[PDB]
């Protein structure tokens, strides 16, 4: 199975660099190119770059002088490294492959890293349960979640029983606070008649912070 | 339109 | 660079109906153009081609057609997992670009939302702050009321809403609404209530609960 997975989202200072990285499986570097787009709030989807199988490198135009891409065949893995980074540099970066090795028709995508540019500090969330009862049960049916509260910068992971439970499961977009910190809301429905036997616990997972919490959430 | 880095979807 | 205006910028469609996105280029490109989806929470996913060309793995219901500058990508019976944006790119010329995207929604019968009320936890109140939440759940269409009431006082400014994307397989958006206080204004009142307004309602619902 052809695969690339880069290394996790975070937080660059203004004029600092940005550095992911690739590795890639179910191919070789020296056969492939890999390339790089990001897609940012104003500029959409943009291509930045590309090594290819022998090494060589195209940049796109505006970033020819800040922009380095590198790789290590051996251990399958592209390293991109972008210096002097801006407020609009906040993107999400992606490397690419092709369907062959010269060609630009990318079928296969990194899952992406959200980078942040920003002065600000890495903050790990506060998780609250947002309990079941009376107040959350119609006909049969229990709405519970957990508070994922004061965080920064996005994004936040969270799963329902360690990924056993999806069906229901609503997650909602992060939302800024005047504090300059994210909250968000994870909730699911689940039958009434579970609540005695079943548990149910939101994992999440603050990969800029290193945070990782299981929160077990429990009727009141 | 805008691109919403949280959901990676167009919001108008 | 060749610049890609793909229009229009959202399409709302019933499901089984056929739908069809426009990408136009500056300048001749010959067939040079892809097509991608993204979908909530995605990576683009390759869909077509070279205008036109299969990709493997890709529904059936998925083409594209055109050379020169105009060029189109169709969908012949939109399913709701369809619900995406759809970027078009061209490599005719260097440096390959993209278009802005065209959003997809799908329409569908309307559905009122389940509401749920949500005191804040014991937990979060040694902090010294309260969040209160309000979920709306799995309703039709987007526009939808939250009205908040602390002891029959209208509150303002002090919550924030949340909406999901629209949801792949029954079409339906979540809506969250968060009251936020602190630990010693929570304190001093006792009756809170989210009120909400929505098309398939045929009153305002509300929810609501006493503080301990
Ligand atoms: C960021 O600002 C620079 C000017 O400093 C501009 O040339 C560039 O296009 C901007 N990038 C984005 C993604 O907005």
């Amino acid at each position: 199975q052809v695969q690339l997975k880069q290394s996790g989202p975070g937080l660059v200072q203004p004029s600092q660099s940005l550095s992911i990285t690739c590795t890639v499986s179910g191919f070789s570097l020296t056969n492939y190119g890999v390339h790089w787009v990001r897609q940012s709030p104003g500029k959409g989807l943009e291509w930045l770059g590309v090594i290819w199988s022998g090494g060589n490198t195209d940049y796109n135009t505006p970033f020819t002088s800040r922009l380095s891409i590198n790789k290590d065949n051996s251990k399958s893995q592209v390293f991109f490294k972008m210096n002097s980074l801006q407020s609009n540099d906040t993107a999400i970066y992606y490397c690419a492959r092709a369907l062959t090795y010269y060609d630009y028709e990318f079928a296969y995508w990194g899952q992406g890293t959200l980078v942040t540019v920003s002065a600000a500090s890495t903050k790990g969330p506060s998780v609250f349960p947002l309990a079941p009862s009376s107040k959350s049960t119609s006909g049969g049916t229990a709405a519970l979640g957990c508070l994922v509260k004061d965080y920064f910068p996005e994004p936040v992971t969270v799963s329902w029983n360690s990924g056993a439970l999806t069906s229901g499961v609503h997650t909602f977009p992060a939302v800024l606070q005047s504090s300059g910190l994210y909250s968000l809301s994870s909730v699911v429905t689940v039958p009434s008649s579970s609540l005695g036997t079943q548990t149910y616990i939101c994992n999440v997972n603050h990969k800029p912070s290193n945070t990782k919490v299981d929160k077990r959430v429990e009727p009141k | 339109c805008q691109h919403d880095l949280s959901t990676r979807r167009l919001k108008c | 660079d060749i610049l890609l205006t793909q229009s229009p910028v959202i399409l709302s469609v019933s499901p089984g109906e056929r739908v069809s996105f426009s990408c136009r280029a500056s300048q001749s490109i010959g067939t040079n153009i892809h097509w991608y989806q993204q979908r909530t929470n995605g990576s683009p996913r390759l869909l077509i081609k070279y205008a036109s060309e299969s990709i493997s793995g890709i529904p059936s219901r998925f083409s594209g057609s055109g050379s020169g500058t105009d060029f189109t990508l169709s969908i012949n019976s939109v399913e709701s997992e369809d619900i995406a944006d759809y970027y078009c790119q061209q490599n005719n010329n260097w440096p390959t670009t993209f278009g802005a995207g065209t959003k997809l929604e799908l329409k569908r019968t309307v559905a009122a939302p389940s509401v749920f009320i949500f005191p804040p936890s014991d937990e979060q109140l040694k902090s010294g702050t309260a969040s209160v939440v309000c979920l709306l759940n799995n309703f039709y269409p987007r526009e939808a009321k939250v009205q908040w009431k602390v002891d029959n006082a209208l509150q303002s400014g002090n919550s924030q809403e949340s909406v999901t994307e629209q949801d792949s397989k029954d079409s339906t958006y979540s809506l969250s609404s968060t009251l936020t206080l602190s630990k010693a204004d929570y304190e001093k009142h006792k009756v809170y209530a989210c009120e909400v307004t929505h098309q398939g309602l045929s009153s305002p619902v509300t929810k609501s609960f006493n503080r301990g």
